[PDB]
């Protein structure tokens, strides 16, 4: 009962979303941290050669809006026509009520677009998961996760990815509520370098990025990536 | 010679050998597990009355319409999957309202009845050339009530084959097979609509599962005067009761 | 045997040079009770048995008129038979609006022959499985045009179909050199069609509530007896 | 439609659509294999004969005619939990046994087990048997008798009664006096649809066989099978 | 015959819808109870992790209206969008006529929505039954139905869904009588929470209550670990 | 009369023109010719479901030899995707 | 091997050798029907076809086998009915729109080929069926008489002579042996009785079914370029000398 | 190899990553059995193709895979002469349609480009077969001279100097390829299209192996003023040159 | 002596390809008795003969019908085969129709070797059995006396693989390995009688009349049992004639 995505097993399960669940285990660890005057974004790239232009690839973060930012996980591919819907959304809801767009109602809709493509027949579900990070007036700074079923919850730090369990059971027994920004980096280089197959996790198999203080949003260049690797010592 | 798996079974649009057509055919199965409606026409009236088949206690008995009106003489009651039903009930009252706003005149039962089986006809092209609206025929069957001027009390059985039949008396649902063999034994066409309604609770009993009781059994009757009315709780405990005094010892 | 794995929709054919599946839909019509039509110079009559489902129920309608020169009657699926028949009143309405002419027997007949074709050629659509005697009376004499769901449509001097139809058909084929001469007389030809339906019944007996009879002719618009009229010709 | 859905193949035929005995399709072990219970106390030696019949048929002894009356429960059992049971009905000299045949629920191998425990059990009396069935796969009604074969080789017979012939022509207990009749069917075992034409002569042939009036027979045996009975199903509604 | 939504099993069923109402117990309990005049809704909250932010998106009980409100069971994803289109249908209701859309007017809609997304086999239908419930417009008469993947729909006295539905179910047709439904809020919320407690082993931290009242009140409550003490002291 | 006097030709001028155009080819081609070209474009259009794009399928533009071809309707192109879905089953 | 398993089962599917086996099926089908023959004459067309009389009921003058698509075109299947009348329907349209274009009749090539582009996309695509009728027309226009044969592939060629239908072996070896024996073109009083005798010796594989054959020809010198069946003496003229075996 | 699942009826990659549908739809190319020649002259190309009938009662004169698509193009298929219909007038429209949208003749490059093009879409479509032709393009362009292009059903686009296709390409394309080799030129160099006809009837039967007569090949031949196909006069006329020879 | 055992399976090309070796040795094959058709989907026919109207099968005028399933014998040949005319109930039984029919059978008749037909679906490229697809046959062959000690570690340890390579498949085959099918259960069953061979095709559904006859001239081509040739002329039972109906006599052509 797989060949179809619109039928459901006698077992009450969907065969073809279970997979998609599979096959975002297989993409690099991304892990986001929520702190309390900013949230974190780190990302370990599968993909990896001493050719790859690392100073200008950064396909594994993308940039949807000031302030908010989202990793991804899976099929670049799948991620960037998402992404680029994301960006269209957000900036129409800028246009219509100006005023910058509440995460959570992002997360809402690009949770319904992932949804949706599981109901259409004609329509496999999306190979990827989202790490979303950025600052409302709602309520400050929040991490929301989508897999590809099109659900979504908020946390205060979750893994995603190949060995998303053992980052999980790091950092539930690290983490605190009362971190900062440059505490949290700490936290998360550690999770990543334990959580990794590469023996030291050099700089360049690292993807970073943060949201902190109205609000800065800066993706990090290799160059003070190593800087930071180096800082906290790894 | 061997024995090898079927596939006519499978699809409307497939005809099994000897040209017989199974998926409306099993849409009629379903049928049968529907709750037992009966109907019995007399010159003086029609009535009719439906198993509230619930589930649990719990349930409102009293908000589970398998009888409903479609106009003011013109009613009916259902059985099966009532999802379709209800898609069915709302194009039968859409045709009888609009035929009264156009014609200023009450709607002719037999007009309404072939409306509705050509809505149910629709798994396949319609009866005015329209393209199939559905994947599947209807598994909901029901039975229409109501009198006409021209045609008297008259009580139409329809089918999501697409066919109606009129019927002195009728039955569907579950374990109606049995009922309408008695209806058959019993059925005369000197009924009065006294003896009418008192076999219709007569014929529920044998063929319930269960005690019979103005909880789960309910009536409706159609008038000249009254046109659709549904009996309510006291009544049906009134006729119930009245059944076990008049039948019983 | 092998007919199972090529009988499943209409379009395949079968290594045999058959097409199966509207060979099924001929076979319908057997199911359907028997339905007799027979020819005069001034009169065509049909003679028609109708069956309903239990003694609680009235009988069905076995015979359709369509203009007061033409009719038809039918057997096999109700459906089907109530699509085309109602196809072919909306096209006699149409002929005899747009162009002010009462529609020829054979133009109907091809007209909607040409209908029932098409089903046979796309997929999802199914053959359709009502045979049907069209029966009318016109400038170019009386006509009697045998239907089949699969396009064949040919003119008659009498024939049956239906359930058991082949025992009317073989007393037609043995009385075709005398009910053809009975031109001029209705309540003879009449007479001789329902001797014909007789031969077609093993079980019951042709009675005012059950058999009905058509007849249309130059001095007879198409007119259908039933009920206590059919008395005098059982 | 403008293009058939390119994922339907279809599924492969050789297969039947049966439920599995089990959940653990890949158990590597002796699967059990049903028990029967037989009415010990049902004292055969008083009937001359036995008539087996598939739940479809039921129509052709109608209780308004012959008084049948219920003896006992055939029960059988599958642990590993299925179990199921049908009534022995009994009138004048004759019993008559109904399975309550369907696939969805009920696997064959239970059919096949039952037809050998009713066969083994009528082996020692030797009552005259009248199995009365349908088939799938025969152009019109045959009779058949185990000296004598109305079967052209393309066609035959399956589900239960395939079972009770089997037990009556081989195996154990074979070579058993015994007089068939199979009318014609369609759809799957349990649901299957009669032809108008075939079932009539079925009714006047089966009414010889038991002895009963064949007019008032078969008017009772019309009213059953016309009032809505399963057999008939949608026919009268679904043609004119 | 399970392989699609067109065709019927040979018993009359239709495999796939089946399948689909029984995924619809793979979810959370849900369960909700009509009293006098106020209706308790109780849901079994999946035992948060720590990890999870607890201040945002807590409640799948959520609102259609000012008086109506809607719990439901299985696949969250769907029940999102079903809710969203409700929300869609009740104010453009409110807005081709005057008066808000009666309770019974919204099931039936969100039945309609269901059933249509099963008329055709291109779709998968929702994996979700909804429990909308609430009070009709200016009328004090509690209100509580049921929707189903097949698009079927019910008004019940009380009812469950979701995982575990069973226990619940024969609990509450046990304890509640329909000559003398509780009365008063706190008999009717005390109810429900002896209901969820049969199902929930864990604390009051699992069990979220929703109380709707007439003249368009609704409120959730942060107390009922009182009402789970009572319980405990009852017990 | 409110309307801009070029507004109603044009908001439709491609479909009518391929109609025409279709006409041209089976005044001189035989039917067969537009039959294959309509259902050419039909099953393109039927197969190619994808809410989130509104670009259009590559194939639609080999298919009306606009594959090298620009025009203003081109370079200036309830909308959530359930309701495209609705819309494209007819559901 | 002429069956193929499993590449078969659907229309518009290669087989590992080549063949779209749907369409072998549908020239299997083409087996089954009615023989008919076509002759060429140096100024016209004569067409042939054994109707076999299945019963007494059908009317003989009404019930009519060779099918006329124009004035000018005459038109004879074999093989499936509905397809073929759905294809000389198709057939008689293309023939009234040409006309109505050009106001002159439509000169046969570009009919045939009309036609066979209709019959070649039905085998294209997977939701429609192959044409299972082969189908002879011909005529005379101005460019002289012609005559084709379309096959449910959809080719078709020019023919000297053509035949079809479950006769069509002999018949065919026939119609090859007088176009031997006759290369200076047949008049078509002379293809008339030709047609007949072959089509006699083809009856002889279904001797005991009775059958009549309806002769039709169009020619520039005798009809004017107008289709006009044979009726009466020169029927019963072609009737007595193919009686001669 | 057998195709392994649903790509056995379906344009869609295999596990070994082939098209298993295309490939096949190659082999349907040589179904009809023919093999043509194409080479370059001076200012002239010339195509030929073998006619083998080859049945006796089959009219000579319509047995033609050489189209003329437009005044300056012509083209010859393999392959089943259904297809080839349908592809050559999809040509024929594309050209009148190109000719009027852009105002010139269509070039011979454009027109093989959107042919491959179309070709492509039935090579990744689910729902549409390839149409299961090779078709040759031969022209005199205006500003490339004479020249030849070549597309197979996989949507493929080339341009040949001189090519062969059909059973026997091995053979003649090696000829060729012998030829040029030894003349050291990419064109047979001669002032008129006789004497390139003369050259490719030579080199056709030094491959094919068999000296054959006017009736088992058609000529067809583009000029930078119009394309034409050769009559059976003309092809006596050229074989008696290559006898005398 | 030899048995040979054909499997239901796609295009049922086992049971085509028995029915046409035992029609076209008629001569030489012969009816020996029914098996217990317990486990089957039960059957009952009548009898059959080649369309030659040559002398039926079964030989003794007492037969008047046909079981489930049967076992002709060849007295020249020395040769066993069965006919399955239904499948199995379930695949939960196909064990026990091993361990008490087949089994039972062979030690009742010292059979030498069992030599098990087969056909395989194209979609079953489940653990990638399917391999050199160009190749459409396969045989394989086990040894009790050469394989004695893999018969004796596999009654003692599994490894719990989801493929087994115990049966030497022959180069040039379509497969070396058997991973989850039929064979699996049963070659256990046998193993928990000298030597096994497992015959298996690639097939697809539809007239596989051809497709088995192809099947069995390869069968015959490969030394696998000592059998004459029938390639003389192979005759199709007359039971075939019914495979598609009895007759298309009516006015559609």
């Amino acid at each position: 009962y797989d060949s179809r995505t619109t039928i459901f097993s006698p077992e009450g399960r969907l065969y073809q979303v279970e997979y998609a669940l599979e096959s975002i285990s297989h993409a690099g660890t991304a892990i986001g941290i929520m702190a309390s005057d900013g949230i974190v974004l780190a990302a370990e790239r599968k993909v990896t050669s001493t050719l790859l232009e690392q100073d200008t690839s950064t396909e594994k973060l993308y940039k949807l809006n000031d302030k908010i930012a989202v990793a991804v996980a899976g099929l670049t591919a799948d991620a960037e026509i998402l992404i680029n819907t994301a960006r269209i959304h957000a900036q129409n809801y800028l246009k219509t009520y100006n005023e910058d767009i509440p995460v959570e109602i992002l997360v809402r809709r690009l949770s319904d677009i992932k949804q949706g493509y599981t109901q259409h027949g004609g329509l496999r579900p999306f190979g990827v998961s989202f790490i979303y990070a950025g600052y409302d007036d709602r309520y400050g700074y929040q991490l929301y996760t989508s897999n590809p079923s099109g659900n979504y919850t908020g946390w205060k730090a979750i893994s995603v990815g190949a060995n998303t369990s053992a980052a999980q059971t790091l950092l539930q027994m690290d983490y605190k509520d009362d971190m900062k920004v440059d505490d949290a980096i700490e936290l998360a280089l550690k999770t990543l370098s334990k959580t990794t197959d590469s023996s030291a996790l050099t700089y360049d198999r690292l993807e970073f990025a943060t949201i902190r203080k109205e609000v800065y949003q800066k993706i990090f260049k290799p160059q003070e990536i190593k800087d930071i690797l180096v800082k906290t010592g790894i | 010679m061997f024995l090898t798996r079927s596939e006519y079974d499978r699809g409307v649009s497939t005809f099994s050998p000897e040209g017989r057509l199974f998926q409306v055919e099993y849409s009629l199965e379903a049928i049968k597990l529907g709750s037992t409606a009966i109907g019995i026409a007399t010159k003086e009236g029609v009535v009719l009355g439906v198993e509230k088949r619930a589930t649990s206690p719990l349930l409102e008995s009293d908000s589970i319409e398998k009888i409903v009106e479609i106009d003011r003489h013109i009613g009916c009651a259902m059985s099966g999957l009532t999802a379709d039903a209800r898609s069915m009930i709302e194009h039968a009252r859409t045709a009888a309202v609009t035929h009264n706003l156009y014609y200023d005149e009450d709607i002719n039962v037999e007009s309404l009845t072939q409306s509705v089986c050509d809505l149910a006809l629709r798994f396949g092209e319609g009866a005015s050339g329209e393209e199939r609206l559905m994947s599947r025929p209807f598994g909901v069957a029901l039975l229409i009530a109501g009198h006409d001027a021209d045609d008297g009390y008259q009580l139409f059985h329809a089918e999501p084959s697409g066919t109606f039949y009129r019927y002195n008396a009728k039955a569907i649902g579950s374990g109606s097979e049995g009922a309408q063999a008695e209806l058959l034994n019993e059925w005369h066409s000197s009924l009065t609509l006294k003896e009418a309604e008192l076999l219709v609770l007569k014929i529920l009993k044998q063929v319930m599962e269960e005690k019979l009781d103005e909880n789960n059994a309910q009536l409706s009757c159609i008038t000249k005067q009254d046109g659709f009315k549904i009996y309510d709780n006291e009544k049906t405990a009134e006729l119930i009761k009245e059944l076990k005094e008049k039948e019983a010892a | 045997m092998f007919r199972n794995n090529y009988d499943g929709d209409t379009v395949t054919f079968s290594p045999t040079g058959r097409l199966f599946q509207v060979e099924y839909a001929l076979e319908a019509i057997k199911q359907g009770s028997v339905t007799v039509g027979l020819r005069s110079n001034t009169h065509a009559v049909l003679v028609a048995l109708k069956r309903n489902a239990d003694e609680l129920s009235s009988y069905q309608k076995k015979i359709i008129k369509c203009d007061e020169h033409m009719g038809l009657s039918l057997a096999g699926l109700a459906p089907d038979a109530r699509v085309l028949s109602n196809y072919l009143r909306q096209q006699c309405n149409y002929s005899s609006l747009v162009f002010n002419r009462k529609l020829a027997v054979e133009r109907a007949g091809h007209l909607l022959c040409d209908k029932a074709q098409k089903n046979t050629q796309s997929y999802g659509g199914r053959p359709y499985g009502v045979g049907l005697l069209i029966i009318g009376y016109d400038k170019s004499g009386a006509h009697l045009l045998e239907f089949q769901p699969s396009g064949n449509v040919t003119e008659l001097y009498g024939t049956a179909i239906g359930a058991r139809s082949q025992g009317a058909k073989t007393y037609l084929e043995r009385t075709l050199d005398t009910f053809i001469k009975i031109d001029g007389n209705p309540d003879e030809l009449i007479k001789a069609g329902v001797e014909a339906i007789s031969q077609s019944l093993r079980d019951e007996s042709l009675t005012v509530d059950n058999l009905s009879i058509a007849i249309v002719g130059k001095d007879t618009p198409f007119t259908i007896y039933d009920g206590e009229a059919v008395a005098k010709y059982i | 439609m403008l293009f058939k859905q390119w994922n339907d193949l279809p599924e492969p035929k050789h297969l039947l659509d049966l439920p599995e005995i089990s959940k653990n399709l890949q158990s590597l072990e002796v699967c059990p294999v049903p028990k029967v219970e037989f009415p010990q106390d049902l004292d055969v030696p008083q009937y001359s004969t036995a008539v087996i019949t598939t739940k479809i048929m039921n129509p052709l002894f109608p209780k308004n005619l012959l008084q049948l009356t219920s003896i006992g429960e055939i029960k059988t059992t599958l642990t590993v939990v299925y179990g199921f049971s049908f009534p022995i009905y009994s009138f004048g000299k004759t019993l008559l046994f109904s399975m309550e045949e369907n696939f969805i629920s009920i696997s064959p191998i239970f059919g096949n087990m039952i037809s050998r425990s009713i066969i083994s059990q009528l082996a020692q009396f030797s009552p005259d048997i009248i199995v009365i069935g349908t088939s799938d796969k025969i152009a019109s009604m045959k009779v058949m008798t185990e000296n004598e074969c109305t079967l052209q080789p393309p066609e035959f017979i399956t589900g239960f009664i395939g079972s009770v012939l089997t037990q009556l022509i081989v195996g154990p207990s074979k070579g058993l006096k015994f007089k068939c009749l199979v009318a014609p069917s369609e759809g799957p075992n349990g649901f299957e649809k009669l032809s108008l034409s075939d079932m009539g002569s079925l009714v006047d042939l089966c009414g010889q066989w038991l002895g009963f009036e064949p007019s008032r027979y078969s008017e009772e045996c019309y009213r059953l099978w016309r009032c809505d009975s399963a057999a008939i199903g949608a026919q009268s509604g679904l043609y004119i | 015959y399970d392989r699609a939504l067109s065709i019927f099993s040979p018993d009359g069923h239709i495999f796939q819808v089946e399948y689909a109402l029984e995924a619809v117990k793979r979810g959370t309990c849900a369960v909700g109870v009509k009293g006098k005049n106020c209706v308790v809704l109780g849901c079994e909250r999946r035992s948060t992790l720590k990890l999870q932010d607890t201040r945002i998106t807590p409640s799948k009980v959520s609102k259609i209206d000012s008086h109506v409100v809607l719990s439901f069971s299985g696949l969250n994803a769907d029940s999102r969008i079903l809710i969203e289109k409700a929300r869609v249908e009740a104010q453009s209701h409110r807005l081709t006529l005057e008066d808000p859309v009666t309770v019974e007017y919204l099931t039936r809609y969100v039945a309609g929505v269901q059933q249509r997304y099963t008329q055709s086999g291109g779709v998968r239908p929702f994996g979700v039954s909804t429990l909308i419930a609430g009070f009709d417009p200016r009328d004090d008469e509690p209100k509580l139905y049921q929707t189903e993947p097949s698009g079927i729909y019910s008004s019940w006295s009380a009812q469950t869904i979701g995982r575990n539905s069973k226990t619940v179910r024969e609990f509450l047709e046990k304890n509640y009588d329909r000559k003398e439904p509780p009365a008063t809020v706190e008999e009717c919320v005390k109810l429900t929470v002896r209901s969820l407690l049969e199902v929930v082993q864990t604390g009051a931290k699992n069990i979220e209550i929703t109380v709707v009242k007439p003249d368009s009140d609704i409120v959730a409550l942060s107390s009922e670990e009182i009402n789970q003490y009572v319980t405990q002291i009852e017990q | 009369n409110d309307r801009h006097p070029l507004e109603s030709t044009l908001k439709n001028w491609e479909t009518t023109q391929r109609q025409r155009q279709m006409e041209q080819y089976r005044q001189i081609f035989g039917i067969a010719e537009p039959m294959k070209r309509t259902m050419e474009m039909e099953i393109v259009n039927r197969t190619d479901f994808n809410p989130l794009s509104t670009n259009g399928s590559i194939h639609r533009d080999i298919l009306l030899n606009k594959e090298c071809s620009i025009d203003w309707e081109d370079v200036y192109p309830g909308d959530d995707v359930h309701s495209k879905i609705e819309k494209q089953l007819g559901i | 091997t002429s069956i193929g398993t499993g590449y078969d089962l659907s229309n518009s599917v290669f087989s590992p050798d080549g063949r779209n086996f749907q369409v072998e099926y549908a020239v299997k089908a083409v087996e089954n029907g009615t023989t008919s023959i076509g002759i060429k004459c140096n100024d016209g067309v004569v067409f042939a076809v054994e109707k076999l009389i299945t019963s007494k009921l059908l009317v003989p003058q009404k019930n009519v086998k060779i099918q006329v698509v124009d004035r000018h075109i005459g038109c004879v299947y074999s093989g499936l009915i509905p397809d073929g009348r759905h294809l000389v329907n198709r057939g008689r349209e293309e023939a009234a729109s040409f006309k109505k274009l050009y106001k002159t009749p439509i000169p046969i090539p570009a009919f045939a080929d009309r036609l066979g582009q209709y019959v070649q996309a039905h085998t294209l695509y997977n939701s429609v069926r192959p044409f299972g009728v082969s189908t002879i027309f011909g005529g005379v226009d101005k460019n002289g008489a012609h005559l084709y044969m379309l096959e449910p592939s959809g080719s078709y060629w020019g023919y000297k002579g053509a035949a079809t239908g479950k006769g069509r072996q002999s018949a065919k070896a026939e119609l090859e042996k007088l176009v031997d024996h006759h290369p200076e073109g047949l008049s078509a009083r002379e293809a008339v009785k030709q047609a007949a005798k072959i089509i006699y010796l083809a009856h002889e594989d279904n001797k005991e079914k009775d059958f009549e054959l309806e002769i039709s020809w169009c020619s520039l010198s005798e009809t004017n370029g107008l289709h006009k069946f044979v009726k009466g003496d020169l029927l019963q003229e072609a009737i007595d000398f193919a009686q001669k075996e | 190899a057998s195709a392994a699942g649903y790509d056995r009826h379906i344009t869609i990659f295999s596990p070994e990553g082939r098209l298993y549908q295309v490939e096949y739809a190659f082999k349907a190319t040589n179904q009809t059995n023919i093999n043509s020649l194409a080479v370059r002259g001076k200012d002239c190309t010339v195509v030929i193709s073998q006619k083998k009938v080859p049945d006796k009662l089959l009219d000579p004169t319509t047995v033609s895979y050489i189209f003329c698509i437009s005044r300056t193009i012509g083209m010859v298929v393999n392959g089943p002469i259904p297809d080839a219909r349908n592809a050559a007038l999809r040509a024929k429209a594309e050209a009148a349609e190109f000719r009027y949208k852009y105002g010139y003749d269509m070039p011979c490059d454009v027109l093989a480009k959107r042919m491959a093009n179309l070709s492509q879409i039935y090579t990744q479509r689910a729902y549409m077969r390839p149409l299961g032709v090779i078709l040759t393009f031969v022209s005199v362009d205006e500003e490339l001279g004479p020249s030849i292009y070549k597309t197979d059903p996989a949507g493929y686009y080339v341009g040949y100097k001189a090519t062969a296709t059909g059973p026997k390409q091995q053979e003649i394309t090696t000829n060729l390829e012998n030829h040029f080799k030894k003349s050291k030129i990419d064109h047979i160099n001669e002032e008129s299209w006789e004497k390139v006809v003369e050259f490719a009837i030579t080199h056709m039967i030094d491959a094919l192996g068999t000296e054959f007569s006017k009736n088992d090949l058609e000529v067809g031949v583009a000029t930078k003023d119009k394309f034409f196909t050769l009559s059976a006069e003309n092809i006596e006329e050229r074989l008696v040159a290559i006898a005398e020879q | 002596s030899c048995l040979v055992l054909p499997l239901v399976s796609v295009g049922n090309i086992p049971q085509l390809s028995i029915d046409w070796l035992l029609n076209s040795q008629a001569n030489e094959w012969e009816y020996l008795e029914a098996l217990d058709s317990k486990y089957l989907v039960e059957f009952v026919g009548p009898l059959d003969r080649p369309e030659d109207g040559s002398d039926s099968l079964y030989k003794d005028a007492d037969m008047k019908y046909s079981s489930a399933l049967e076992v002709f014998y060849n007295k020249k040949r020395g040769l066993f085969a069965i006919q399955q005319r239904t499948p199995l109930v379930s695949v939960n039984y196909l064990n026990n129709f091993i361990v008490e029919i087949i089994l039972p059978f062979l030690s009742k008749y010292n059979i030498s070797e069992i030599c098990i037909w087969d056909s395989l679906y194209a979609m079953e490229d489940e653990n990638g059995v399917i391999v050199r697809p160009q190749e459409v046959y396969s045989l394989g062959e086990f040894y009790f006396d050469d394989e004695a000690e893999l018969l004796s570690n596999l009654h003692l340890n599994d490894q719990e693989s989801m493929v087994n390579n115990w049966l030497h498949f022959t180069p040039t085959s379509f497969q070396d390995k058997i991973s989850v099918d039929q064979p699996i259960f049963k070659i256990l069953f046998q193993i928990l009688l000298r030597s096994i061979k497992y015959c298996s095709c690639l097939a697809n559904e539809g007239d596989n009349s051809l497709d088995s006859q192809q099947f069995l001239q390869w069968i015959i081509s490969q030394k696998v049992i000592k059998n004459a040739p029938p390639i003389v002329k192979f005759v199709r039972p007359i039971s075939w004639q019914g495979a598609y109906g009895m007759a298309d006599a009516r006015d559609k052509f």
